[PDB]
């Protein structure tokens, strides 16, 4: 049934919102609303339509000149807050671009200004020939023609290319109208202006991932591994005119359907490729994902031979953080996607209960498959605000939230640990080795000796008689385990480094023989 | 010679600051039971907070009207009127509530003075009779200035609203600018040590806040709207910061007579020197044995460095202008070269700043100052027009540059996020002189390390 | 597991501390108008006082009885006693002069005790009979223990001169061990909180020493003959340091039935609870809410770091036994892994030490102690038999291997001679917690920015 906050009381709005997953209840009985309108004043943690189209989407692109058409303020505060990571030296992390549009621009326009930018940008960037110009809430509402402009120096300028994204922060209630806008204005304006080099029978896209900490890298190196050939990533490490040649794959793989099924549907209705869906994350979704991709392309034995190993390796890591995570309470409280991909999985590889889901700017189709996934006595709630987190951690006492950065240092007052659902603590965390890494940040969080010290009151008189001068993480964890776990010879801790994904930038691999 | 110059570019490549709400945003978390709310789109605020989340790994309350598309067609105000309801109703105890504007709002023209007027008189009789609630205006269009400015607007415009003059007291208002909490504590320590009490705008070293076993700490300022109210009772208002602190300080002095002292920055000895002076001038209060002494302990660690590892280092720096300029002072008193300083918006009074004069007058060595300043301006000199630099001085946002063309940096100013603590440090006053040359060198030393250049030599300095 | 192994090799390759000698004469410096002799040849002083300036940059006074060939062959008691005619002749306001044995006099056998009693019933009548003025014998062989066990030896002969109890008294003796200024300011804080008055033993915070226009200021300790004397009437004596306060603390408790509570060295959060918890247990005083909240403020700057950065850091710690101990605890604490630990001399009590017991209980990956060890047995094991490490914590005599293998290094202990002002800096107490903890990942972060070693990760933590 719907749940209502104390805190939300006077904005009973709300209650349509949230809602437990109850004793025998369906899809049918119950699910919250969704993109909808934000209420004033309630300390929402949404963002803007610029941050979704611009900010998740638009900049991991790894080859372009990204620039904010409207004042600084809008790239200043979308800079050096991602680590969506590229094999083009962080290019899109090192340089961004604003037009710096001023007062003067608000009654005559800043379209002379827009041009001057573009050309001041390529000069700087002479190795860069690609170019997306987001539209910003000023130069929305100045009427600008932004398309007119790119055009304008496409036609001047014949080896570059423009890309225009007009998802102003007002352009709908939160991140996800701009998810929209830039992928119907990708399919519309740029798929199907390349036509690729193929290298390999089997050609896919795979779609909705932005490779943060390098999830795209790990992912890829599965597909390579089986002699797929990776014709575009939407968008992570992913390469301008690899995206514009997404009208010749095979197949669209997509894991992050929330940002990126837009594109796929009408890829779909405009050249009938067919989507597959597919989670990134533990091992039996990701092991099913791979098979399906194996098959799909009648190379399935590949697939298995990648999982059977992978497992083989890892599967006695993860084993053991689950011995000693098993029933601690968790919130999966990141925006969108990942709120579904992790909630059945962490429970049955991890151990730990899902107490909570939030999605910050997801749809009803994003609760109807967190809802499927997690387990009843669930609190799901749409478009959080801070009062409705706190109060939920004080009625849920998680043990972790796995959350953004802000309100896990909001948590951090109140003696909740968490990891960073969306940028990752040692990441990345796609993979069978993430799934591991994932897992370890989570046992260090939770059995933490400092979050041990910090619950300790010194001025009472009946204080805990401290002996040594510290305590071990197992120390706190491995008490109550039974000896057969405590003497495992095959259970043991994460034995790779602090880098996992370097070495799949220097790795060769073995090609296969076209028919 | 020092030659000041524009950007020659009108686009920008890397900025060093944000938009003019966000300063407004900062003064705001700075005041004991304040909320604001952000007028526009929800980036406005949520990028925002996370900016000062950099900073500090805190959270800070401030709230969005949630500017829709409904809004920017037909005005807005609404929103803002549902917003102060819904904060008062959800949230007891905020007594001060800014209306901070952004580009979308000024854009549209929603007139948000007359919207106070209107909960004023309705609203906040009506259903919130019993509660202290102060709604103040800042107007912060993005698309002049910055935050540094917006950080002076929002200062006046909290000073404006509160300040009365009907018991008039020894005290100063000390306007710090926009600085860490460690700053915070060495000027408080300083005005102790001058017997001088004060209105320091902001108390904000309750922003380093504990986890106590309860759970029931928060981060948060401690400047009170009875602080606020008496900053019209003053003898005197010290502006620390020019381009953070001159429209509230001048606005006391012409409503209320207040003589205002505007700068300079204290950053190094001889500026802290000017500060105490100054201090002295204006309370008559004398300058105790006991700042010499704290005094003569600054002097004697900069004495161990600075002619044998400061001299001629080629600098670059970059961050609040006044930052910029104070750390240049002082880095020629430590006989180094500034060579390069960047001042990153459009502020129309820098070349008129005496500080800056200063420099023009007494420099002859190859100096720029670069004003409407980006990091390209930096980048690109070093990387295709031959700048040699022994060390940048800058907040987080520049780092790729030193990291990728091996210029060591020292973290200074707003945001420091890539290092940990530093906000705890103070930049300004003696303490402030010792900090900054001291971790100049270790980070000098560090790079002479990393690169085996004469790294043999830190053995009997 | 955690084996602790001796040194295999007999000889020394690269040496960790220095001999017994120097740890009386760093006792002595840290008293008011004391001025040791040194009983030996002149390197024995003047190259320690140079290890002094290292960490410091400031001089201090000690002389040199300045053995030659004649008194080697003969006996040198006669040295001894024209050095105090001389020193006393020329410095009017001495009143503290250890006596202080070498390798050579030691093996030669002067009969110190004796040289000084003549000196008393003789010289210090007939020639200075106006003046008070204390010779203290200190037996201190070079062959034996290290700098280490000679300032625990210095500690207990300096109480043993002059503890009396006349007058009984609530205060303690808190016996600081061999820390900096800003660990003595640390303590005393800690002390004023829980209002606790102590003979603090030695107040160093004065060798921080101005340059004051005057030219009037030098580098001095300020414990005094009174404190000295009054450590007959606490109520009890904290030796923090087992290995540097063990014999003074004993000492009284023998002599005087003065309690000893011995260690832990407050390093981290844990032992600093521990510390509170036996001041309120020795005194009955209660923990102040004040106290409660600074930890706080302490462990919040260490959540923003543990799970983040510094677990599972493999780390080797080398310096002083208490600190290498003490630091070892923290960092199991911080989730981190020390890997290995240089315990730089022949004491043969370390296996006794219950910290060491407990690690050897409670650790349960592979770590190594090292007794009896030198740089090489760090070395060693990087270069030959493949020791991985993340981070090293020690003081700078052991850079040239973080310089040369490119595992990145924390300064801490004695002496920090390659960075500036790490004196000033606290590493016991909440306060120490905070800087240690901070600095690590300072250290890391610098790091991971010279290899590119995910540099871009610096960004939202
Ligand atoms: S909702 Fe989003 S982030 Fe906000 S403005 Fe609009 S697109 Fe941008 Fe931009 S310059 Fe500053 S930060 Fe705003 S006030 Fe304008
Ligand atoms: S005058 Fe010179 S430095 Fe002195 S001992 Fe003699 S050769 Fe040597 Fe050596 S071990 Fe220590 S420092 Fe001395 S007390 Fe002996
Ligand atoms: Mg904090
Ligand atoms: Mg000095």
């Amino acid at each position: 049934p719907h749940h209502e906050f104390e805190c939300s009381k006077v904005i009973p709005e709300r209650k349509k919102h949230a809602v437990i997953k109850g004793k025998g209840e369906t899809l049918a009985d119950a699910l919250p609303q969704g993109y909808l309108n934000t209420i004033p004043g309630s300390i929402s943690e949404r963002g803007c339509a610029y941050c979704g189209a611009k900010h998740v989407i638009g900049t991991p692109m790894k080859d372009v000149i990204h620039i904010s058409h409207g004042p600084v303020g809008c790239t200043y505060d979308t800079w050096q807050t991602k680590r969506y990571i590229s094999d083009n030296d962080n290019f899109q992390l090192k340089y961004t671009y604003a037009t710096d549009v001023k007062e003067k621009h608000i009654v005559f326009g800043a379209e002379k200004l827009l041009k001057q930018n573009i050309i001041e940008a390529f000069k700087a960037f002479p190795q860069i020939k690609r170019m997306t110009i987001y539209q910003t809430c000023a130069t929305a509402l100045i009427g600008d023609d932004i398309n007119a402009i790119a055009e304008e120096v496409m036609e001047e300028m014949p080896e570059v290319d423009i890309f225009v994204c007009n998802s102003p922060g007002f352009a709908g209630p939160s991140q996800s109208g701009g998810h929209h806008k830039i992928n119907i204005a990708w399919i519309n304006q740029k798929v199907g202006t390349v036509e690729p080099e193929i290298t390999g029978d089997h050609v896919i896209n795979y779609v909705g991932e932005y490779n943060i900490q390098g999830d795209q890298e790990v992912m890829v190196d599965y597909f390579k591994r089986m002699g797929i050939q990776v014709l575009s990533t939407f968008t992570g490490n992913g390469s301008y005119d690899g995206l514009r040649a997404m009208h010749r794959a095979h197949l669209n793989v997509l894991e992050c359907a929330r940002s990126a099924e837009y594109i796929c549907n009408e890829l779909r209705v405009r050249y009938g490729i067919p989507r597959l869906d597919i989670d990134g994350f533990g091992f039996k979704p990701l092991a099913d994902s791979l098979r399906k991709i194996g098959m799909f392309f009648g190379i399935e034995d590949r697939a298995k031979a990648i999982i059977d190993e992978e497992v083989a390796r890892w599967k006695p890591e993860l084993d053991w953080y689950k011995e000693r995570l098993m029933g601690k309470k968790v919130c999966l409280w990141p925006g969108g996607s990942k709120l579904w991909h992790w909630a059945h999985v962490i429970e049955e590889e991890m151990g730990l209960k899902v107490v909570s889901v939030y999605t910050k700017f997801g749809h009803q189709g994003d609760m109807e498959k967190g809802i499927a996934r997690c387990g009843e006595g669930t609190l799901a709630i749409d478009d959080p605000n801070e009062l409705e987190g706190l109060e939920a951690l004080e009625m849920l006492k998680p043990d972790i939230i796995l959350t953004g950065k802000r309100p896990g240092e909001v948590a951090k007052k109140v003696r909740v640990p968490y990891l960073n659902a969306h940028a990752y603590h040692n990441g990345p965390y796609k993979g069978f080795e993430g799934w591991v890494r994932f897992a370890r940040d989570i046992y260090n969080a939770i059995y933490s000796p400092i979050h041990q010290l910090s619950g300790i009151d010194i001025t009472k008189d009946n204080a805990p008689e401290w002996g040594n001068g510290f305590r071990t993480r197992q120390m706190l964890s491995d008490g109550n385990l039974s000896d057969a776990v405590r003497n495992s010879e095959t259970l043991r801790q994460y034995t790779g480094g602090y880098d996992s994904v370097s070495k799949l930038r220097e790795r060769e691999y073995p090609a296969f023989e076209r028919k | 010679t020092c030659e000041v110059k524009e950007k020659g570019r009108v686009g920008t490549i890397n900025p060093i600051f944000t938009c003019q709400p966000a300063g407004a945003q900062f003064v705001s978390i700075g005041i004991k039971d304040c909320i604001g709310i952000v007028h526009g789109g929800q980036g406005c605020v949520m990028f925002v907070r996370l900016i000062f989340s950099q900073h500090y790994k805190e959270s800070f309350e401030l709230a969005s009207s949630s500017l829709h598309e409904d809004g920017a067609v037909f005005g807005a105000c609404g929103r803002v009127e549902e917003a102060v309801d819904v904060l008062l109703s959800r949230y007891p105890d905020v007594k001060v509530v800014p209306i901070i504007t952004t580009c979308s709002t000024e854009i549209i023209g929603d007139d948000v003075d007359g919207v106070i007027k209107k909960l004023n008189e309705g609203l906040l009789k009506e259903k919130f009779p019993d509660r202290e609630v102060h709604l103040i205006a800042m107007h912060t269009p993005s698309f002049v200035g910055s935050m540094i400015s917006g950080y002076d607007v929002a200062v006046r415009d909290v000073v404006r609203h509160f300040a009365k003059r009907e018991a008039p007291n020894d005290k100063i208002n000390l306007l710090t600018g926009w600085v860490n909490p460690g700053d915070v504590k060495e000027l408080k320590h300083l005005l102790g040590e001058m017997d001088i009490e004060a209105n320091v705008l902001f108390e904000i070293e309750s922003f380093d806040s504990p986890i106590l076993p309860d759970g029931s700490a928060v981060s948060h300022g401690n400047t009170t709207i009875e602080d606020l109210i008496d900053t019209g009772n003053a003898r005197a208002t010290f502006a620390l910061n020019r381009y953070e602190g001159t429209k509230a300080a001048e606005y006391l002095q012409k409503k209320f007579e207040i003589p205002a002292i505007i700068g300079p920055t204290p950053i190094g000895i001889r500026n802290t020197d000017i500060f105490l002076q100054n201090l002295k001038k204006a309370t008559g209060k004398p300058i105790p044995q006991s700042l010499a002494h704290e005094r003569g302990v600054a002097i004697d660690a900069l004495a161990d460095l600075t002619h044998m590892f400061l001299a001629e280092k080629r600098v670059a720096i970059y961050g609040a202008p006044d930052l910029v300029i104070g750390l240049a002072e002082f880095c020629l008193d430590l006989e180094m070269k500034p060579v390069l300083l960047l001042l990153g918006d459009d502020n129309s009074k820098y070349v008129d700043d005496p500080r800056i004069k200063a420099l023009q007058e007494n420099v002859d060595y190859g100096m720029e100052i670069v004003t409407n300043a980006d990091f390209w301006e930096l980048e690109n000199r070093i990387k295709n027009e031959g700048l040699e630099l022994d060390l940048i001085l800058g907040h987080s946002k520049g780092r790729f540059i030193s990291i990728d063309y091996n210029i060591p940096m020292l973290r200074v100013g707003f945001p420091t996020y890539d290092r940990a603590g530093l906000f705890r440090y103070p930049t300004v006053g003696y303490g402030g002189a010792i900090w900054l040359a001291e971790q100049m060198a270790n980070t000098l030393f560090a790079d002479m390390e990393h690169k085996k250049n004469k790294e043999w030599v830190l053995n009997v300095w």
